[PDB]
C-alpha cells in the first residue's frame, strides 16, 4: 500500500520560511519522479515543481510561479521528499500536497498517489487556540426519536481545526460547517445526529484538533443545556 | 509555458444523467513520435485529496469506473461521465504533462435532486461560553434542498439581524442535500436581559416557516 504523509505545515509570518516534509512507504522511492502541488482554500490545484528519478539523475524543475523561491530535495536513503519555501507571502497560503509522479515516459502517466496534504498560512496574526463549547438541547425535548447535538469551536487561528465525534465512530449523521473568519479569528460548529436511545444513555464526545497550536480537546456532551 | 483552461466553470445534472466538460491547452500536447496527447483528468470530491481518473487523454486508471471517459487530442479535450451518481459531486481538473505540468482551473459538478425540507434544531449558549462573557445561540438547518434558505431571528418577539452569521456545508456526497448553521452572538449581559429566543426557517418546501425557540427563563 502506497503511503505519502506530509508534515511541517503551520502559521508563518510574511517574509518567513518553512520546510515541508513528505514521508513515503510502500514503493521503491528512487524509481519515481515526485512532485509538489498546492491549493489555496477554494481555489484550483497548482503544480509547483518536481524532482526526477534515479535514471534521470534526480534533477529538479520548478513552476515559474515559485522558481527561485521554493526548492525541492529528496533523501534517498530514508525515502523522504522535502519542499523548502522561502520569503513567503499571503498568496502562498494553501494546502501543500506531496504526489507520486511518473516512473517512466512510455509506461503510463499521471500523479497516481497523493498525500492528505498539510496546510500553510502566511499571516502576521497570532496563533490562537480554540475554545470548544458543547451544545446540548435546551430543557425542551419535543417530538423525540432522533437527537441532534453539536459543538462550537470559537476564536482560533489559523485554520484548520479538525472535528470528529466519537473518535470518528459517529461518522455519518455528522455535519461540520465551514469556518468563518472574524477579525483575525475563526469560528465553526459541528452537529451530529443520533437516535434518542443512544444519548444520553451512551456517551457522545466531540474531538477537536488544532494542529497549529498543537492542541487537542475532548468535550463530552452532557445533558441539561438551558 | 502552456495555459490550461476548462469550461464551463460549473454544471449541474440529476443522478442518472450524462455530462460532458471541456479542457483546452494553449499549445498542442501531442507528441508526433508517440502519437499520444499528454493530458490527464483528476477528480476532487469536497474536502478530500485529488484522485487520478484518466491519463494520456483517453486511458482510464485501473479501478476507475467505466462511467468516466476521456477523449481528444492536441489542444482540445473532454471528460464524459455517463449516468452521473450522487457521489460524482466534485471539482474535475485537467492537467497537461507535455512540458512539466500545469492544471486547468477546474469544472465543479453539482447535483440536482428533489426538494427536501430542513430539520431545525436550536441550542442556547453553553454555560461554558457564558463564563467567557459571550453568548452564542445556534440553530442547525440540516439535510435540505435547494440551497437557498432564509433564517430570521427574534428576541422577545423582536427581529434581530445584527450579529447573525450563516454558514452552509458543501453538497452531501451521498444524498446531495445541504445543511446550514445560523449563529446569533451576543454578550452574556445582553443575552441575560431577554427571555425568548427564536430562529425561523423559511424554505421553498413550505409556505409556513419552521420555528424553534426556548425561553431561557424556563431553562
Ligand atoms: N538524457 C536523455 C537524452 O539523451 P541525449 O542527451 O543523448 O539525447 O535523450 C534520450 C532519448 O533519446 C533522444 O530523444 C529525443 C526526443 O525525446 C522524446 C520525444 O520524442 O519527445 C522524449 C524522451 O523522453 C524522456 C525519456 O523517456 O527518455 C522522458 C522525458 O520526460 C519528462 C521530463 O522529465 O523531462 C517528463 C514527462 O512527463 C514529459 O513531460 C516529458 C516531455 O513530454 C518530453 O518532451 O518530459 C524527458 O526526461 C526526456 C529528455 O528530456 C530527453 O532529452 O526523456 C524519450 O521518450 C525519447 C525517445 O527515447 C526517443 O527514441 O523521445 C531526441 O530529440 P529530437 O529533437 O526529436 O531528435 C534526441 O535526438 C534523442 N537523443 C534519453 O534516453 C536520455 O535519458
Ligand atoms: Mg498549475
Ligand atoms: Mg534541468
Ligand atoms: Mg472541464
Amino acid at each position: 500500500e502506497v503511503i505519502l504523509v506530509e508534515s511541517g505545515g503551520g502559521l508563518v509570518q510574511p517574509g518567513g520560511s518553512l520546510r515541508l516534509s513528505c514521508s513515503t512507504s510502500g514503493f521503491t522511492f528512487t524509481d519515481y519522479y515526485m512532485s509538489w502541488v498546492r491549493q489555496p482554500p477554494g481555489k484550483a490545484l497548482e503544480w509547483l515543481g518536481f524532482i526526477r528519478n534515479k535514471p534521470k539523475g534526480y534533477t529538479t524543475e520548478y513552476s515559474a510561479s515559485v522558481k527561485g523561491r521554493f526548492t525541492i530535495s529528496r533523501d534517498n536513503s530514508q525515502s523522504i521528499l522535502y519542499l523548502q519555501m522561502n520569503t513567503l507571502r499571503a498568496e502562498d497560503s494553501a494546502t501543500y500536497y506531496c504526489v507520486r509522479d511518473i516512473y517512466s515516459f512510455g509506461s503510463r502517466d499521471g500523479m497516481d498517489y497523493w498525500g492528505q496534504g498539510t496546510s500553510v498560512t502566511v499571516s502576521s496574526a497570532k496563533t490562537t487556540p480554540p475554545s470548544v463549547y458543547p451544545l446540548a438541547p435546551g430543557s425542551a425535548a419535543q417530538t423525540n426519536s432522533m437527537v441532534t447535538l453539536g459543538c462550537l469551536v470559537k476564536g482560533y487561528f489559523p485554520e484548520p481545526v479538525t472535528v470528529t465525534w466519537n473518535s470518528g465512530s459517529l461518522s455519518s449523521g455528522v455535519h461540520t460547517f465551514p469556518a468563518v473568519l472574524q477579525s483575525d479569528l475563526y469560528t465553526l460548529s459541528s452537529s451530529v445526529t443520533v437516535p434518542s436511545s443512544t444519548w444520553p444513555s451512551e456517551t457522545v464526545t466531540c474531538n477537536v484538533a488544532h494542529p497549529a497550536s498543537s492542541t487537542k480537546v475532548d468535550k463530552k456532551i452532557v445533558p441539561r443545556d438551558c | 509555458d502552456i495555459v490550461m483552461s476548462q469550461f464551463p466553470s460549473s454544471l449541474a445534472v440529476s443522478a442518472g444523467e450524462k455530462v460532458t466538460m471541456s479542457c483546452k491547452s494553449s499549445q498542442s500536447l501531442l507528441n508526433s513520435r508517440t502519437r499520444k496527447s499528454y493530458l490527464a483528468w483528476y477528480q476532487q470530491k469536497p474536502g478530500q485529496f485529488p484522485k487520478l481518473l484518466i491519463y494520456w487523454a483517453a486511458t482510464r486508471e485501473s479501478g476507475v469506473p467505466d462511467r468516466f471517459t476521456g477523449s481528444g487530442s492536441g489542444t482540445d479535450f473532454t471528460l464524459t461521465i455517463s449516468s452521473v451518481q450522487a457521489e460524482d459531486l466534485a471539482v474535475y481538473y485537467c492537467k497537461q504533462s507535455y512540458n512539466l505540468r500545469t492544471f486547468g482551473g477546474g469544472t465543479k459538478l453539482e447535483i440536482k435532486r428533489a426538494d427536501a425540507a430542513p430539520t431545525v434544531s436550536i441550542f442556547p449558549p453553553s454555560s461554558e461560553q457564558l463564563t467567557s462573557g459571550g453568548a452564542s445561540v445556534v440553530c442547525f438547518l440540516n439535510n435540505f434542498y435547494p440551497k437557498d434558505i432564509n433564517v430570521k431571528w427574534k428576541i422577545d418577539g423582536s427581529e434581530r439581524q445584527n450579529g447573525v452569521l450563516n454558514s452552509w456545508t458543501d453538497q452531501d456526497s451521498k444524498d446531495s442535500t445541504y445543511s446550514m448553521s445560523s449563529t446569533l452572538t451576543l454578550t452574556k449581559d445582553e443575552y441575560e436581559r431577554h427571555n425568548s429566543y427564536t430562529c425561523e426557517a423559511t424554505h421553498k418546501t413550505s409556505t409556513s416557516p419552521i420555528v424553534k425557540s426556548f425561553n431561557r427563563n424556563e431553562c
